[PDB]
RNA sequence: GGACGCGACCGAAAUGGUGAAGGACGGGUCCAGUGCGAAACACGCACUGUUGAGUAGAGUGUGAGCUCCGUAACUGGUCGCGUC
């Protein structure tokens, strides 16, 4: 019953300002206090900020003071986490949490939202290059061959890569992005397949990079050699 | 003065069935106000344990927690494959809140060595002026691993880098992906790519090449 | 000896004024901690604490007691005097 969802995540320069929105269901957040906590990408999580009920009273990080201010309206069961000077260093998911009644969980943040990412960075949205990992003409290793999909330079985060539009989900690794020294964004998704079917089996890797509105299907075929 | 929880071990391997046992360690008095948490990759954390010893509602009692003047620790009397993930001790004694920097909780598993794949760059990729070749590391166990590269056997730095997946839900291997980018030129220079991958599963050290012009 | 009456001295419930005492005379208020109220602070309640707090009060009590100066009911004691 009880949930949280935040919104208003997205891509900002440094400088920016940027609204979260964190929307209550299933509990009213007059009668709780409301945190927002964060997480860099591969990092821990990070207290940002809070509001106490019945007083009002605001309390903030280090790290965010004088920059953020968070509020709740009531009208709409929303608490808001309003972002200022924004900072490369800002990015990360942005959870807000319900700090749970204190009878039944003392200080414990017992409900969390799913999270909204937001990328703070001077480089320009863009869609990504995609490039085969070709089957190797070689026979095997392992038993098996291997082919994949480059997905180069791509901003902001997040991409999402499917082979034969679903079907083919056994054997997948689609790897974590990694930030390369241009601020772009690249990964791999690499699959293996029967060595022996090359010729005669289609794969396809189905890239969606929806903040570029690029969506691209790769056929991954043996090279001509 | 903000108060530091210090978290450890930062990571563990473990097999189901297992006692583990993680602690955080306050540099201040907190009293009980010590909540952890368990977080699944991409997903938001879960409350386990609030006032350092009260187990959240639902959840399973396999999960304890225990305060020892200003160290705490948190308990999972025997794993379940659920319960592999990672943990955060937090404090809420006083503002600002801090977090623990977390216990990565692993599975352990029988040795596995990496099959090896080399793919040099596409032709399409080349006429845009850079070159990224993609050595594969597929379904090995232990995470330890050691992939170097070498064009015309010369060890290349600096210009590599490494991704790894998560522990894979059935048969809890790793699989790694290490991405050498080098200019069109520089990448037309040379003829011998190779990737040598070093790892306990293997007999001996693997290398895989190609040659640029043929293939 | 006794009784009644008058008066004086003493005592005295009660009352006005006075000036010292701080937590072992209290109450109030503040402060701290803990728990609770959908509640970390602010607000309210409960519990705990004076090796927590001014006897210049920082009180819409400086309230009770006392120190010290008066008024004083009397069912009080004593002495004198008048009378029986
Ligand atoms: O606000 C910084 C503060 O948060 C802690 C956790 O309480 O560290 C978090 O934030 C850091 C980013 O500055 C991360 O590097 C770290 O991984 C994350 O847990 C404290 O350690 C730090 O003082
Ligand atoms: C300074 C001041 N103290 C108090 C009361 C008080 C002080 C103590 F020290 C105690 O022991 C005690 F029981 C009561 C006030 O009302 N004010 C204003
Ligand atoms: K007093
Ligand atoms: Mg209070």
């Amino acid at each position: 019953e009880v949930q949280l969802v935040e919104s208003g995540g997205g891509l900002v320069q440094p400088g920016g300002s940027l609204r979260l929105s964190c929307a209550a269901s299933g509990f009213y957040i007059s009668y709780s206090s409301i945190h927002w906590v964060r997480q860099a990408p591969g990092k821990g999580l990070e207290w940002v900020a809070s509001i106490s009920p019945y007083s009002g009273s605001t309390y903030y990080a280090d790290s965010v003071k004088g920059r953020f201010t968070i509020s709740a309206d009531t009208s709409k069961n929303t608490a808001y986490l309003q972002m200022n000077s924004l900072r490369a260093e800002d990015t990360a998911v942005y959870y807000c949490a319900r700090q749970g009644y204190r009878r039944r969980s003392g200080r414990g943040f017992d409900y969390w939202g799913q999270g909204t990412l937001v990328t703070v960075s001077s480089a320009s949205t863009k869609g990504p290059s995609v490039f085969p990992l070709a089957p190797s003409s070689k026979s095997t290793s392992g038993g098996t061959a291997a082919l994949g999909c480059l997905v180069k330079d791509y901003f902001p985060e997040p991409v999402t890569v499917s082979w034969n539009s679903g079907a083919l989900t056994s054997g997948v690794h689609t790897f974590p992005a990694v930030l390369q020294s241009s601020g772009l964004y690249s990964l791999s998704s690499v699959v293996t397949v029967p060595s022996s079917s090359l010729g005669t089996q289609t794969y396809i890797c189905n890239v969606n990079h929806k903040p570029s509105n690029t969506k691209v299907d790769k056929k991954v075929e043996p090279k001509s050699c | 003065s903000d108060i530091q929880m210090t978290q450890s071990p930062s990571s563990l391997s473990a097999s189901v069935g297992d006692r583990v046992t993680i602690t955080c360690r306050a540099s201040q008095s907190v009293s009980s106000a010590v909540a952890w948490y368990q977080q699944k990759p991409g997903k938001a954390p879960k409350l386990l344990i609030y006032s350092a010893s009260s187990l959240y509602s639902g959840v399973p009692s396999r999960f304890s927690g225990s305060r020892s003047g200003t160290d705490f620790t948190l308990t999972i009397s025997s794993l379940q494959p659920e319960d592999f993930a990672t943990y955060y001790c937090q404090q809420s004694y006083s503002f600002p809140s801090t977090f623990g920097q977390g216990t990565k909780v692993e599975i352990k598993r029988t040795v596995a060595a990496p099959s090896v794949f080399i793919f040099p760059p596409s032709d399409e990729q080349l006429k845009s002026g850079t070159a990224s070749v993609v050595c594969l590391l597929n379904n090995f166990y232990p995470r330890e691993a050691k992939v170097q590269w070498k064009v015309d056997n010369a060890l290349q730095s600096g210009n590599s880098q490494e991704s790894v997946t998560e522990q894979d839900s059935k048969d809890s291997t790793y699989s790694l992906s290490s991405t050498l980018t080098l200019s069109k030129a520089d990448y037309e220079k040379h003829k011998v790519y190779a990737c040598e991958v070093t790892h306990q599963g293997l007999s001996s050290p693997v290398t895989k090449s190609f040659n640029r012009g043929e293939c």
